[PDB]
RNA sequence: GGUCCAGACUCCUACGGGAGGCAGCAGUGGGGAAUAUUGGACAAUGGGCGAAAGCCUGAUCCAGCCAUGCCGCGUGUGUGAAGAAGGUCUUCGGAUUGUAAAGCACUUUAAGUUGGGAGGAAGGGCAGUAAGUUAAUACCUUGCUGUUUUGACGUUACCAACAGAAUAAGCACCGGCUAACUUCGUGCCAGCAGCCGCGGUAAUACGAAGGGUGCAAGCGUUAAUCGGAAUUACUGGGCGUA
RNA sequence: GAACUGAAGAGUUUGAUCAUGGCUCAGAUUGAACGCUGGCGGCAGGCCUAACACAUGCAAGUCGAGCGGAUGAAGGGAGCU
């Protein structure tokens, strides 16, 4: 199906994550249809921990996209703040 | 790496002061600085344009003790910037942490300030920085670690910085040995005999 | 900090290798060459301006002039590895290793086959042994490691190394044929190796028999039977019929008075290469006989000049294992080349040192070649 | 990493009879100037199944090896003139190596030893509580609370203490192009060489030694592409005799 | 307020000169290799040749809340002991 998951960039021992909407049967870092934010595990300083585009997330949720567990937690974390 | 060895040979080869000793006694009465180093010191031997460009670039490099690859990096970044890369190069070279420490007067020579920086005795914004390439930003408050402020070298070099000519772009508090780097000096403030146009001509080739 | 004029003489540091010249020695001494030449002439052997001298005289002249000296080790890596190699304690008895020697067709492969109940003599191209084989056998008295060697005169070198790692030699001689040239070669090898000899007269089932001329023949060769003076035990066997083999084995194991404490198995293992070959599917494979310590799977091993860590370790009949006792023969995989027989293998337990030492050895090996 | 048919090539066999496909991850032989470990874990992100615990995952996350590249840091710092001894050159006076060394006084980055020490962690189990679910305070879904539980990397990043200058410089070049010069050997030899070209008795060009110049954990050589080449010329060339 | 701003020549045909014209050099780059030498770390890269042949391990399984069936603990215990 169409799912929202995390694509890993960054570098060794310093991960960075892209919130990506994809077809489920793709490589973790391969094709995507849209990126709708990002999540920074380390952050620190002037960096932001995570950011999300609410409109795009809602539109893709309304089309039947199924978020992952981590993405499901992060979405409500962003909504809470 | 780093250049380790005789330091009065460089002055003789370049033919100028090229401050490399503590400056306590003098420069003339240690190396008879009027002959080129080596067996054939008395020969004059005028040199071509390429020789002049090479001597100027080597003179600048030998004053800050920077090797060739890092000098290439500095030149590239200066050319990438705006406003007359020739003076941007000196603007960049004056912001090095070891050079800043030397200007503030905690070291006798550039090498001594470099060893102070490397051996974890200098804190830039209140945390230790031991890289003798850290570009000091205007307004940073360089200091000395409280466990190392009673070293004889700093106090000994303080008066030597007292009589060398005021820089008039950094400030220092002597009791706490802590100073502020107001801004990078303008091209006029530096010695107006380092003709950087030769460097620019050499590298643009 | 002021400048003070020195008062006494100057002393330097002198670096002396295996050889040195008077001119360069004086150069390190900051003295003239003529003065040291006349100094040498005045005391002892005269020297030339460019004469090469040894370590001893160089150290003598360095010590008499007062300068500190230190000798240079031309093989510092090797001695550093040896000193850092190993040190352990404890001691446990090990299974004996016994090699079999004799003349051609005197019946040694048949003897080993009856002992192991294996009948390898049926195979073998041409009916003659051409390879040195090692077998670990569970006899009715204990555990033994047998080494079968070819008897032909063309494998003399292969016999020599066979006597280098045995500590006991069984000399088989045929009753009907008596003393033959390869018997003399075998006794010479045994005497050179400083190893006890147990003689076995074979083919006693033949009607000819006559197992007494061999006694005089071996006595003339400085091997005395149990009677008379008494050096080595004689025993009549029949190999094929299997009569007297029990007594031969008991006599062999009676030579367990040599104690043979193989040190702890907990020490890093050492061994000697016995049989090296190349396999199209698993690379260079080395059959090595452990001497002491223990060899474990996934261990960094330096053998000859080839190094490498053991990917796999088989026993004689396949069936991969993970351990190797003090005197067990094993086939190891993982080296980067085929070693030659007679080389020593040692567990280094430090990969870097093994690497530069092995490259070191390979380089001088190419230079020597 | 499925089926059937045919083919080439290996193999097992008790001789009747079957099996195989590393251009998946490690690995071997071979070819080559030349390119690495039969490693750890599903802790994180994903994927398959399940309802849920959970199971699988050579994807992935991590380790091993190699100056292969890019970047950064060390191999000490200050004082120190009898301008030591030695080497080299010389007009035999001296000059140079050279404050360089020695001596004197400082500091401990990195490596060494020891003690502290995050972040990668979202969740799962249990009990209670509040909403909705109907017809129902039940089961179930969701909030919250309390307790418990999770890391291969890993002896993590990092921080502190200890002794001492101790553990750590090489390569190419020096006739012009092109920064850097003199001696000693050899004599159209031995040799060098990108192009001009050096060598036949005073060779700054061969081979060494002193000195110097470039780079620097690298330095040179070889191979290859573009540039310089306006030398395929659109930008931007020419054709009387080149 | 920024997203660019940039272009060098030399040696060699002659007794000497100008031109034409080829050869060569000074720069930047490699999935490099070889020679000499070699302290540390961070981040990357690592069969370009034989789509040559492959020994041995692992790389694709899950669902008992779809279904028969066989293995059937803990226990309630009973009986003889
Ligand atoms: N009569 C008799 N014949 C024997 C005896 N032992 C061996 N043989 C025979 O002698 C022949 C050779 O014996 P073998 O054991 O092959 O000799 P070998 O020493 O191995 C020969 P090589 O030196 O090459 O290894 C065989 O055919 C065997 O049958 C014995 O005790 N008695
Ligand atoms: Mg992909
Ligand atoms: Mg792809
Ligand atoms: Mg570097
Ligand atoms: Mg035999
Ligand atoms: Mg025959
Ligand atoms: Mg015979
Ligand atoms: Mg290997
Ligand atoms: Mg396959
Ligand atoms: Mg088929
Ligand atoms: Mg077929
Ligand atoms: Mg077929
Ligand atoms: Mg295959
Ligand atoms: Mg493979
Ligand atoms: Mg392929
Ligand atoms: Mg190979
Ligand atoms: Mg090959
Ligand atoms: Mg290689
Ligand atoms: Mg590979
Ligand atoms: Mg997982
Ligand atoms: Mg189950
Ligand atoms: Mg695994
Ligand atoms: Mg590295
Ligand atoms: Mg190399
Ligand atoms: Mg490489
Ligand atoms: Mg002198
Ligand atoms: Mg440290
Ligand atoms: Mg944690
Ligand atoms: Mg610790
Ligand atoms: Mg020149
Ligand atoms: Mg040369
Ligand atoms: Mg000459
Ligand atoms: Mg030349
Ligand atoms: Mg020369
Ligand atoms: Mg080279
Ligand atoms: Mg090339
Ligand atoms: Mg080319
Ligand atoms: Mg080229
Ligand atoms: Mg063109
Ligand atoms: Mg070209
Ligand atoms: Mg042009
Ligand atoms: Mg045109
Ligand atoms: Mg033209
Ligand atoms: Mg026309
Ligand atoms: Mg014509
Ligand atoms: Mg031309
Ligand atoms: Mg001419
Ligand atoms: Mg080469
Ligand atoms: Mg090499
Ligand atoms: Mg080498
Ligand atoms: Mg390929
Ligand atoms: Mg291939
Ligand atoms: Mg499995
Ligand atoms: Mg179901």
């Amino acid at each position: 199906m169409v799912t929202i998951r995390l694509a890993r960039g960054g570098s060794k021992k310093r991960p960075f994550y892209h919130l990506t909407v994809t077809n489920s049967r793709n490589a973790r870092d391969g094709r995507f249809v849209e990126r709708i934010g990002f999540f920074n595990p380390v952050a620190t300083g002037g960096e932001v921990r995570l950011s999300v585009d609410q409109e795009r997330a809602t539109y893709w949720l309304g089309q039947g996209a199924q978020p992952s567990e981590r993405v499901a937690q992060l979405l409500k974390d962003a909504a809470k703040a | 790496a780093r250049y380790i060895g005789p330091k009065c040979k460089l002055s003789r080869r370049e033919g100028t002061d090229l401050f490399l000793k503590s400056g306590a006694r003098a420069l003339d009465s240690k190396c008879k600085a009027e002959n080129v180093p080596g067996q054939h010191g008395q020969r004059r031997g005028r040199l071509s344009d390429y020789g002049l460009q090479l001597r100027e670039k080597q003179k600048v490099r030998r004053i800050y003790g920077v090797l060739e690859r890092q000098f290439r990096g500095y030149y590239q970044e200066a050319s990438r910037r705006k406003g007359s890369t020739g003076e941007n190069l000196l603007q960049l070279l004056e912001c090095r942490l070891d050079n800043v420490v030397y200007r503030m007067g905690f070291g006798s020579t550039r090498s001594e300030s470099r060893q102070l920086v490397s051996h974890k005795a200098i804190t830039v914004n209140g945390q230790t920085v031991n890289i003798p390439s850290y570009q000091v930003k205007a307004g940073d408050v360089v200091a000395v670690r409280e466990k190392s402020k009673n070293q004889l070298r700093i106090a000994q070099a303080l008066e030597l910085c007292g009589q060398r000519g005021r820089v008039e772009w950094v400030e220092v508090d002597l009791d706490k040995k802590a100073g502020t780097f107001k801004s990078a000096p303008a091209r006029s403030d530096l010695s107006a005999d380092i003709n950087e146009n030769l460097i620019v001509e050499l590298y643009s080739k | 900090h002021g400048f003070q004029n020195p008062t006494g003489p100057i002393v330097r540091e002198v670096n002396i290798g295996e050889t040195i010249t008077v001119a360069e020695l004086a150069a390190q001494m900051s003295v003239k060459g003529a003065e040291v030449v006349k100094f040498m002439f005045k005391m002892g052997s005269p020297v030339t301006i460019n004469q090469v001298l040894d370590q001893e005289t160089a150290q003598l002249v360095a010590e008499e002039l007062g300068h500190k000296v230190k000798l240079v080790s031309e093989n510092a890596l090797e001695e550093q590895l040896a000193e850092s190699l190993k040190f352990e304690g404890e001691a446990v008895t090990r299974a004996p290793v016994v090699t079999v020697m004799g003349h051609v067709d005197h019946g040694k492969t048949s003897l080993l086959d009856y002992i192991r109940r294996a009948k390898v003599a049926a195979g073998e191209a041409g009916g003659i042994t051409q390879h040195i084989g090692a077998y670990h056998v569970e006899t009715e008295r204990g555990m033994v490691t047998f080494l079968d060697t070819p008897g032909h005169a063309a494998f003399t070198a292969m016999r020599a190394r066979g006597a280098q790692a045995t500590d006991i030699v069984i000399l088989v001689v045929a009753a009907d044929d008596g003393v033959m040239p390869q018997t003399q070669e075998a006794v010479q090898h045994a005497k050179a190796a400083g190893v006890p000899i147990v003689v076995a007269v074979n083919k006693i089932d033949k009607p000819e028999a006559n197992p007494d001329n061999i006694k005089n023949g071996l006595a003339a060769l400085d091997v005395i039977p149990e009677e008379w003076g008494g050096d080595a035990p004689f025993v009549p066997v029949s190999a094929k019929l299997g009569t007297g083999v029990d007594e031969l084995l008991e006599a062999v194991l009676l030579q367990a008075e040599v104690l043979e404490l193989k040190a702890t198995p907990s020490a890093p293992g050492r061994g000697v290469v016995v049989e090296s070959r190349l396999d199209k599917g698993r690379g260079p494979v080395a059959t090595v006989l452990v001497q002491d310590g223990t060899l474990r799977q996934g261990d960094m091993v330096l053998v000859g000049i080839n190094y490498g860590r053991v990917r796999a370790m088989l026993d004689e009949n396949g069936k991969p294992i993970k351990e190797a006792g003090p005197s067990i023969p094993v086939e190891i995989l993982g080296l980067d080349g085929t070693p030659d027989a007679g080389d020593e293998m040692t567990v280094v337990a430090d990969e870097k040192k093994a690497r530069e030492v092995a490259l070191f050895r390979q380089g001088k090996f190419r230079e020597v070649k």
